[PDB]
């Protein structure tokens, strides 16, 4: 990659990481998705 | 772009963060929840309209073989312009 | 001619057919049914019964010799009376041909084994009991031959599901491998890939 | 090339993975664009036989070169899509390269 | 003790049930004016046995099977359920 | 073989009626011709040329769908010609066709996919630039993506004969003729997410369902709608856990092949103001989550308090019959009859002693048999959408005479309307009417009743005066004995079930004697409330949406769903059907009847049942009908309930007969599902604004 | 309909994508019916009984 | 000899190896499936099945998966004849629900129907 | 309502069989917890056995009964020569697992299972 330099793309990482496992800047997984049943919310006034 | 909750933990691009009081952010103490900065909708609401002059047009993506299987788009709407529903690009009937 | 279909050649349906007519004038008393496929492989489908002289008569005889026997299985399907439809597979050398054997049994009727025609069968119908459950009388020692030690239930079995109903963890309280029921932290997704269009005509069944 | 991500919530990958190692959930996005919402693939599950990569009918998932990505725990193999778009991100400069250099064979 | 309410489970057609449809048309519409606050709830199926049952206070049911019973001794049944 | 006639297919000889078409005699024999513009339930088209089949000695292939079969006739089905043809026709779709089958919702289930693999060839010589069409905007349910469109008029054929609106069709000439509207109309009427049911393309596809799940991926449940009292039969589609679609299901006695929009797109308000946790009030006043020990002891201490009249109950409309019963038998225990509904049924004369007196005795096959329909105080287009598909099928084909008591509402087909007052009924009765010469013409009448007539105040006078014109009728026209002219409409799914366990119809008994400890069994009509309500009154609202009973009770219990339990509904025909579990309640919300019988236990009066199936049986010990699961078992003793009716004295009012529902926006949101659902916040904002 | 085309192919043509779409989905159907393949493995005979 | 006589149900459920619990508390449900309305074709109407009752299925704390505690969650049984199915039900020694075969009525289906002179059949588009 | 029988024309020699089977478990269960170093005591075990065997005594049908008597013949000869290892044993007793009370209270509390 000197005579023939990759493609340019702005999306592309200017700063390479190399394996972060055991790091405090790890790779941590969760669910992508918000959340799908909405509950009821009780009135904030009594009755009576 | 990527926002912050009142909760401090960064809001994904689907929308997503953890609640003040949910329990699953312990999985983030002591480490980071990475989210992909680059938003594709952010990316592709930056990309200009292409200005054409022909009342359909086609769209692969670019690249031929390495973009998206072709279609073509109906730009008889002057209100609004045709998007490509693979790549996201606007395409823009020139009728001057 | 075609590039895209398998070629085809008729002598060896003529052949298999004039040996099967010969199999099934041989023993009329123990051979229900006798069929070439479309692939040139015979089939003879016999009673329960005559398990021991179908298979001595294809090992012994003259024009069989089928002396290899490629493979013993049983095939479930839980819509008939006999659930399980044995199969073997046998292979003559001397006349360079293949043979099947089909026979049926349901939970409750053992079928003969045949350790004393072929020795592969001692193994083979290990793993059919094991797989299936299907008892076989005058077995040398019949008993598990894939599945765990102690596991209840026969897994090849179509009722049978795909995870089981046990798995096996260490827990530590106890300092051993112990077996829970099953719960899957993502459960196996199934797919309805069936089209709604018939795809074969000439296996289009009479309608009930 | 635009930065727009190239799936489109297909679900090609999913229905064709033999371990059952993809799990997709989708929606519109707020401009309308068919997008997932949950692109979850497993690495523990995955058997690496790029299915995926010859089903997807955009070139979206790939199977890049990267093999150095041993974790120490069994959580950090479970990827989500914030994860695969961060390694796609990173390995864009090989990834491209490769399919330019194979493409015509596939 | 008091009752609370009559349910008369009969068929359409059946030989058990015939006493029963003939006591429901010559003699139900007089015993509803007798009563004009008690549920007489009529329900009627293809193969259920002719059954009576008399629901009385605190939920206690008392159940009298009426197959293959003529008009006059089902109209004293419910004479003796209505009564005591 | 009288009046049949002898046709081959492929051979095999088969008797078909004259006037069969080709395609219905290869269905016979059991094989299905290739179609795309046929439906079985729309008029023929003959369009799409996809039915082309060879006749044996006939030089042209013909059209299955649409020609009959003549005499003899062999039909070569898997012939040369028929392939070549099918082959061809595919060919020629998808060389217009777009390449959008990843970003199409039509993923597995389309008919032009499996049709290409399973008919077509397997390439393509198209080497020109394919069409496109512009999209259009005809509402907030169908999204319409045009381009993908084949012109098969199906959607065209639905609105013009069923829906009965006359808004789509096709505009241009040759290949750029173009189906939807030519104006910038937005179509939405009652049955409209069946045009994305029968568009076997993409092209019109549902908008709430857009991008979210696959059809290989979705399991599918089969259960009963409880969104009104037509009880259709449905596919709930699951992915994952979640309820991700509604489709109808084939059911030619209840709903054919459609549902209702509410019904379709009125899932999504399962996902919003759900009713979780269980919750009492606190000190303050304000509801706070508890356990279910806390929340069950809480409400058998105040059960064990109270007894007699002082225990009351309220049934909603999405209620089953096994919480009903459980309901039923715990206030018996406590000695308790004020088991009410919220929907209002007259208990003068018969009341609901005698099952026919508020029934569809005719039922659904019977409007179809029936030749005048005279429908009193209802508005069925929005009341129950395929009970009035019905009448305008057979309004289309056994010309069916249809007139309306009540306000003139569109009803998607020209009827009488003898006028809005009460009286009418009194004057047709009487036999002064040019309608009751009509009738007096006519030879099999049907006269249908709105529940919503009976929701007046003189809903007994309204009733009696209908059995009396009913049985006037009966004696002028001298039907037969087996033909039921009286029929009852109801809207509301519990209120059959109800009135069969023996619920008192109507919160009467509620106002003449106040409880001072009340349930609501999904009470959300806010019939009765703590205004006419005592102060120090103990509330328990049972139910699963948080709409109207929620907030003013003191306890609040969740229970489940039609899509989260295994329940048992009756329709207005009277049959019984059983909804499946398509998935589970969230949160620690459990069976209603569960939630019933665990109150019970706590209070100390142990109901004597356990399982689902004891549940059964006890339904069947109290009216053995709710077991007898999709029976049309027939009713009786109309003579008996006419006469009591008569013997009831009451007189009508002059107000006239308005239905609750006069527009599509009052109909869109009926309940507390629909109420919660957002999909019909965008229809009413669509029809009101839009 | 049984092997998948080409990807130029299946970004070209309406059939090519359909097909790839449905053996990548659902997959070909295969014939009812059973056979017994045996080749020779380098262990030994490899069987495969597809029924 | 070699024949004798037996007087029962053919329970096998204490040889299939199945738990108590999957045995006494299942339903299962034995149906023709419904034609999927999204398209067309019957050809997988044709063949009986029997699925079991839906269990739970909640949500994975870690990933949001759909997790699942019962067995026979994906176990669905294709069977010939609906008598085939009440026989395998009643030897597994399950608890059935059975619903007969929703066949499509017989419609009179005519062409010229709309092009009617008098009748109501006549479209006014195509 | 006539078959062939697999060993046990009636349940006469079939309960024979069973009692055979039995005699020898209950002669193992003591070697068993010796040679595999087992935390139960002999007579627990004993009581196991009898509970399985009582288990599975409602069936009468005969050839049931002699599929039964041969799987635990094959169960008992695994334990005799020594494959089926102390997990295995222990996992007849399900010490590890919390047992689900039958009560429609309980049930109830826990979840929506039947
Ligand atoms: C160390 C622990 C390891 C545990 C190992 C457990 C081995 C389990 C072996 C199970 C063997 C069997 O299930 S055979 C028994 C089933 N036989 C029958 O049901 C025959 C009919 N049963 C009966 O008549 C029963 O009443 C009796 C009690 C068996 C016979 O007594 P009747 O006389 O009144
Ligand atoms: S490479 Fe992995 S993720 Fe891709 S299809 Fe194969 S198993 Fe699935
Ligand atoms: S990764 Fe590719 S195959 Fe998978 S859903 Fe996205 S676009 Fe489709
Ligand atoms: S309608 Fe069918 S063929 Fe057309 S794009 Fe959609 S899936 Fe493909
Ligand atoms: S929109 Fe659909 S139903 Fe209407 S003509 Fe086009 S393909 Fe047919
Ligand atoms: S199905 Fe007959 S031409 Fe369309
Ligand atoms: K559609
Ligand atoms: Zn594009």
């Amino acid at each position: 990659p000197t005579t023939n330099p990759p493609t340019a793309r702005k999306f592309i990482w200017t700063n390479h990481k190399f394996n972060v496992s055991a790091t405090p800047e790890q790779y941590v997984p969760y669910s992508t998705t918000r959340k799908k049943i909405h509950e009821w919310v009780p009135p904030s006034t009594p009755y009576k | 772009g990527v926002q912050v909750s009142p909760s401090g933990e960064k809001i994904t691009h689907t929308g997503q963060v953890y609640d003040e009081k949910d329990y699953r952010r312990v999985r983030f103490v002591d480490r980071q929840k990475e989210v992909n900065e680059n938003f594709a909708i952010d990316l592709i609401a930056q990309q200009p309209v292409n200005e054409v002059e022909h009342r359909i047009i086609a769209c692969d993506g670019g690249g031929g073989a390495l973009g998206h299987p072709k279609v073509y788009i109906n730009l008889d709407k002057e209100t609004k312009t045709g998007t490509c529903g693979y790549c996201g690009l606007q395409f823009k009937q020139h009728h001057h | 001619k075609r590039p895209t279909v398998r070629p085809r050649s008729d002598v060896t349906h003529k052949q298999l057919s004039a040996f099967g007519e010969y199999v099934a004038e041989i023993l009329p008393k123990y051979v229900q049914q006798v069929q070439v496929s479309c692939l040139d492989e015979l089939e003879i489908c016999i009673h329960p019964d005559g398990v021991i002289p179908t298979l001595t008569f294809l090992r012994d005889h003259t024009n069989a010799q089928f002396k290899s026997l490629a493979d013993l299985t049983a095939v479930d399907v839980p819509t008939r009376q006999n659930r399980f439809e044995i199969v073997y597979n046998l292979l003559s050398l001397r006349f360079n041909s293949r043979i099947r054997v089909k026979t049926y049994a349901d939970e409750l009727t053992p079928i003969d084994s045949i350790v004393s025609v072929h020795i592969a069968a001692n193994w083979y119908e290990r793993e059919v009991w094991d797989m299936f459950g299907v008892f076989f009388f005058n077995h040398p020692d019949l008993r598990r031959i894939l599945t765990d030690y102690g596991f209840e239930g026969h897994p090849f079995r179509k009722d049978f599901p795909l995870t089981g109903y046990v798995e096996l963890r260490y827990d530590d309280e106890v300092k051993r491998v112990v077996a829970e029921p099953v719960e899957l932290a993502q459960e196996f997704r199934k797919f309805d890939l069936n089209s709604p269009w018939e795809a074969f005509p000439a296996y289009r069944q009479p309608p009930e | 090339p635009s930065g727009e991500e190239r799936c489109i919530a297909c679900k090609l990958c999913e229905a064709i993975c033999p371990a059952q190692a993809i799990t997709i959930e989708a929606e519109p996005r707020a401009d309308g664009s068919r997008r997932t919402t949950r692109y979850d693939i497993d690495m523990t599950k995955c058997i690496y036989c790029g299915f995926c990569q010859e089903a997807c009918p955009v070139d979206a998932i790939v199977e890049g070169p990267n093999f150095e990505f041993s974790t120490e725990t069994h959580e950090e193999l479970l990827y989500n899509k914030e994860k695969l778009l961060n390694n796609g991100d990173k390995w864009e400069a090989e990834i491209a390269a490769n399919i330019q250099a194979d493409y015509l064979y596939r | 003790l008091g009752l609370r309410e009559i349910r008369v489970h009969l068929c359409q057609r059946s030989p058990g049930s015939q006493g029963v449809r003939d006591f429901i048309v010559q003699r139900y519409v007089e015993l509803k004016k007798a009563h004009p606050n008690l549920p007489i709830l009529i329900r009627e199926c293809s193969e259920v046995q002719p059954k009576l049952w008399a629901r009385y206070a605190f939920g206690q049911e008392k159940t009298v099977s009426l197959n293959n019973l003529s008009a006059d001794e089902v109209t004293r049944a419910m004479q003796n359920v209505l009564s005591g | 073989a009288s009046n049949l006639i002898e046709v081959f297919v492929d051979g095999q000889s088969v008797m078909v009626e004259p006037g069969t078409t080709v395609l219905q005699a290869c269905e016979k024999v059991g094989m299905q011709i290739p179609r795309f513009c046929y439906h079985e339930r729309l008029s023929v088209a003959g369009n799409c040329r996809m039915c082309l089949v060879e006749i044996e000695k006939a030089p042209k292939v013909v059209a299955a769908c649409a020609m009959p079969v003549m005499k003899g006739w062999n039909i070569l089905t898997n012939s040369e010609k028929s392939k070549k043809a099918r082959e061809g026709v595919m060919e020629f779709l998808l060389a217009n066709h777009p390449l959008d089958c990843p970003i199409c919702d039509q993923g597995g289930e389309c008919d032009l996919q499996d049709q290409s693999m399973m008919f077509g060839s397997d390439r393509s010589r198209f080497l020109e630039g394919k069409r496109a069409v512009e999209d259009k905007n005809i509402g907030p349910l169908v999204k319409t993506i045009m381009t993908r469109c084949i012109q098969c008029t199906r959607c065209i054929r639905f609105a013009s004969e069923i829906a009965g609106v006359d808004d789509l069709g096709t505009t241009g000439r040759g290949n750029d003729m173009q189906v939807g509207t030519y104006i910038e109309k937005m179509f939405m009427s009652e049955l409209s997410g069946n045009v994305i049911d029968i568009c076997p393309v993409g092209a019109l596809t549902s908008k709430p369902y857009a991008f979210t799940a696959r059809p290989w991926e979705t399991r599918k449940t089969e259960s009963i709608d409880v969104m009104d009292a037509v009880g259709s039969n449905i596919v709930v589609s699951t992915r994952t856990g979640e309820v991700m679609r509604i489709l109808p299901r084939m059911h030619e006695d209840i709903n054919e092949e459609w549902i209702s929009d509410k019904t379709r797109f009125a899932y999504d308000g399962l996902k919003r103001q759900r009713l979780t946790e269980p919750m009492v009030r606190n000190e303050k006043g304000l509801l706070t989550y508890t356990s279910w020990e806390d929340a069950l002891s809480r409400v058998a201490g105040m059960l064990q308090n109270f007894e007699g009249n002082a225990v009351a109950a309220i049934a909603g409309g999405l209620v089953d019959a096994e919480a009903l019963v459980a309901l039923k038998d715990l206030l018996n225990k406590v000695d308790s009859d004020n088991l009410c509904t919220e929907e209002i049924f007259p208990t003068e004369g018969a009341g609901t002693d005698l099952r026919s007196n508020y029934l569809l005795n005719t039922t659904i096959a019977g409007v179809e048999e029936a030749d005048v329909v005279l429908l009193v105080g209802t508005n069925p287009r929005f009341e129950a959408p395929l009970f009035n598909a019905r009448i305008r099928k057979s309004w289309l084909h056994n010309d069916l005479k249809v007139a309306l008591i009540g306000s003139p509402v569109d009803l998607t087909y020209r009827y009488d309307h003898l006028g809005d007052s009460p009286k009418i009924l009194q004057d047709i009765a009487s036999g002064r009417h040019s309608f009751c010469e009509v009738l007096k013409d006519a030879k099999k009448p049907m006269v249908v009743l709105g529940s919503s007539a009976l929701q007046r105040d003189d809903g007994a006078a309204i009733l009696v005066a209908v059995s009396n014109m009913v049985q006037k009728i009966r004696v002028t026209t001298g039907v037969a004995a087996e033909w039921k002219v009286m029929n009852i409409l109801h809207r509301i799914a519990s209120q059959v079930a109800a009135l069969d366990l023996g619920y008192k119809p109507g919160v009467e008994a509620i106002r003449k004697n106040p409880p001072k400890m009340l349930f609501l069994l999904g009470a959300d009509g806010g019939c009765i409330t703590r205004q006419d309500l005592p102060k120090d009154c103990f509330i328990v609202y049972q139910g699963h949406h948080g709409d109207v009973g929620a907030p003013m009770a003191d306890v609040i219990l969740p229970g489940a769903a039609y899509t989260e339990k295994s329940a048992t509904y009756v329709n207005t025909e009277g049959r019984a059907q059983q909804t499946k579990v398509a998935v589970t309640p969230p949160g620690l919300a459990r069976e209603d009847w569960k939630i019933i019988r665990a109150l019970s236990e706590i209070a100390g009066i142990t109901l004597p049942y356990d399982t689902l199936d004891q549940v059964r049986n006890r339904l069947e010990e109290v009216s053995p009908n709710l077991v007898r699961y999709d029976d049309i078992e027939e009713t009786n003793y109309f003579q008996q309930a006419s006469e009591l009716a008569k013997l009831v004295n009451q007189e009508v009012l002059a107000d006239p007969l308005v239905p609750p529902q006069l527009t599509i926006k009052d109909f869109y949101m009926t309940d507390s599902i629909s109420r919660a659902s957002q999909t019909m916040a965008k229809c009413v904002k669509a029809v009101t604004e839009g | 309909k049984v092997s998948p085309p080409k990807r130029a192919e299946m970004k070209t043509s309406m059939e090519s994508l359909i097909h790839h779409f449905k053996l990548y989905t659902e997959g070909y159907q295969v014939p009812p019916g059973a056979t017994y393949t045996a080749i020779e493995a380098p262990k030994g005979e490899f069987g495969v009984y597809l029924v | 000899t070699q024949l004798i006589t037996v007087d029962e149900k053919l329970d096998i459920t204490t040889l299939t190896g199945v738990p108590e619990e999957h045995i006494k508390t299942r339903k299962v449900r034995i149906f023709v499936p419904a034609r999927n309305n999204m398209q067309s074709g019957v050809n997988n109407t044709k063949k009986w099945k029997m699925e079991f009752d839906t269990r739970e299925r909640w949500e994975n704390p870690l990933m949001g998966w759909a997790s699942t505690a019962d067995p026979l969650s994906n176990m669905v049984l294709t069977f010939s004849a609906k008598e085939d199915a009440i026989a395998f039900a009643e030897k597994n020694g399950w608890s059935y629900d059975v619903e007969e075969k929703k066949v499509p009525k017989p419609k009179s289906k005519s062409y010229g129907a709309n092009f009617s002179w008098n009748k109501r059949t006549r479209v006014s588009t195509k | 309502t006539s078959v062939k029988p697999i060993f046990s024309r009636d349940l006469n020699e079939a309960k024979r069989r069973v009692r055979e089977l039995y005699r020898a478990w209950y002669r193992e269960v003591p070697n068993t917890v010796h040679l595999m170093q087992l935390d139960i005591t002999v007579k627990q075990g004993r009581d196991k056995v009898r509970e399985m065997f009582m288990k599975n005594a409602h069936v009468t049908d005969p050839r049931v009964v002699d599929l039964l008597v041969i799987k635990g013949k094959m169960e008992l000869q695994e334990t005799i020569k020594v494959w089926k290892q102390r997990t295995h044993v222990m996992r007849f007793f399900h010490e590890t697992e919390t047992p689900r009370p039958k009560d429609f209270l309980s049930k109830f509390y826990m979840g929506h299972d039947p």
